[PDB]
């Protein structure tokens, strides 16, 4: 619930229970066209891979793109069949629900626009790869996956 | 106090190591105590950064995912101590706390916060106390592709800090010793990164990079 303007972002990995760990951390790296995104420290062999452009639509979704000089298509945070810990792909650019978190100005969850299913699908981390993952949908969030997005 | 100083020199700095991909404050962390404990017992060993990253989320830590080089020493503390790298190798990557006191080979009290911003009080805790664990601006292809010289990087952040390094040394390039000067730092980014692992940052150019905004020192 909140309104991130378009532009370049860097993606931090985060979580509702601690929006802020400190010093460090991973963040969104493509690593090629069509292949799984990760989630990798700021440091030299990922740091010009970590820049994302976002853009909001009529309908309040949005798209989580890269652009890279000489990248040969236009892909972004994508998903076609989506079940617990499938990798999010840098494919043809899907749309998700960017929801604001409680007491952040900058800390968001990635949603899956799916909530006419019944369950709630949330851009998060296993490993070094992004993934899907799964929660019940009740009247109380708690310890979900969440990105910091710092405007570039 | 003395124009230039290097740990190095004195033995009091284990070998530049390599975090990989894990975002783990553990290496200046378990770099600041390497320092304290050579002070303290005249041995250098070199110490477990794993063990930081698996067992100090409850003092407020997140593994591979950030945390702060004082919470670190404040797990250090509550925990009565920290394993050597040898027992608990470092593999990148959160995993089950797996500490072992048999294996301890380090300990702190807590430890002590440098006067924020402040270049002078930092140049005191590097010549009086050892290698400090200070935070940096290290978001800039200028810094992640650093090679040599002194780093100066105009769009330098001294408030919002990103990456966890260890201050061992300052000094100063040609022949004045208040000419051209810097901070002498090591980084965890292994050997081939930089100047072999170390980068030297322009001091007392107004807080360059944030290195003396939230630095800290563990107490043994």
């Amino acid at each position: 619930m909140a309104s991130l303007e378009d532009g370049t972002y860097r993606l931090r990995a985060v979580t509702t229970s601690n929006p802020d760990p400190g010093v460090g951390g991973e963040y969104a790296t493509v690593e090629g066209a069509r292949q799984p995104v990760k989630a990798e420290p700021s440091t030299p062999p990922f740091f010009e891979r970590q820049i994302w452009q976002v853009t909001r639509n009529s309908d309040g979704q949005s798209t989580i793109k890269y652009q890279g000089l000489n990248a040969p298509f236009e892909y972004g945070f994508s998903y076609d069949q989506m079940e617990q810990n499938a990798p999010v792909m840098a494919g043809d650019p899907k749309e998700y629900i960017l929801q604001l978190v409680p007491s952040t100005t900058d800390v968001y969850i990635i949603r899956a626009p799916i909530q006419r299913v019944g369950v709630d699908v949330e851009v998060g981390v296993q490993g070094n790869n992004l993934v899907y993952k799964f929660f019940p949908v009740d009247g109380s969030g708690g310890d979900r996956p969440a990105w910091r997005f710092t405007r570039e | 106090l003395p124009k230039s100083v290097d740990w190095r020199k004195k033995g009091y700095v284990t070998p530049v190591k390599n975090q990989k991909q894990c975002g783990s404050w553990a290496f200046s962390a378990t770099g600041a105590l390497e320092g304290q404990m050579f002070r303290k017992t005249g041995k250098l060993v070199s110490l477990s950064e794993q063990n930081l990253v698996d067992c100090s989320r409850p003092q407020g830590n997140q593994g591979c995912n950030g945390g702060f080089m004082a919470r670190a020493f404040q797990y250090v503390k509550e925990n009565g101590g920290l394993d050597s790298e040898e027992s608990y190798p470092y593999v990148a990557v959160d995993e089950i706390c797996k500490y072992r006191p048999e294996n301890s080979v380090a300990q702190d009290t807590g430890f002590t916060v440098v006067a924020p911003g402040k270049e002078k009080a930092l140049m005191k805790a590097v010549a009086t106390v050892g290698p400090i664990s200070v935070a940096m601006d290290a978001g800039h292809s200028s810094f992640q592709f650093y090679k040599s010289g002194i780093y100066f990087e105009p769009d330098c952040s001294s408030k919002n800090l990103d990456h966890g390094v260890l201050v061992v040394g300052y000094g100063f390039e040609g022949a004045n010793s208040d000419n051209s000067k810097y901070w002498l730092v090591k980084n965890s980014w292994g050997p081939e990164w930089g100047s072999n692992g170390y980068v030297k940052i322009a001091k007392d150019k107004n807080n360059h990079c944030g290195i003396a905004t939230a630095a800290s020192y563990p107490n043994v």
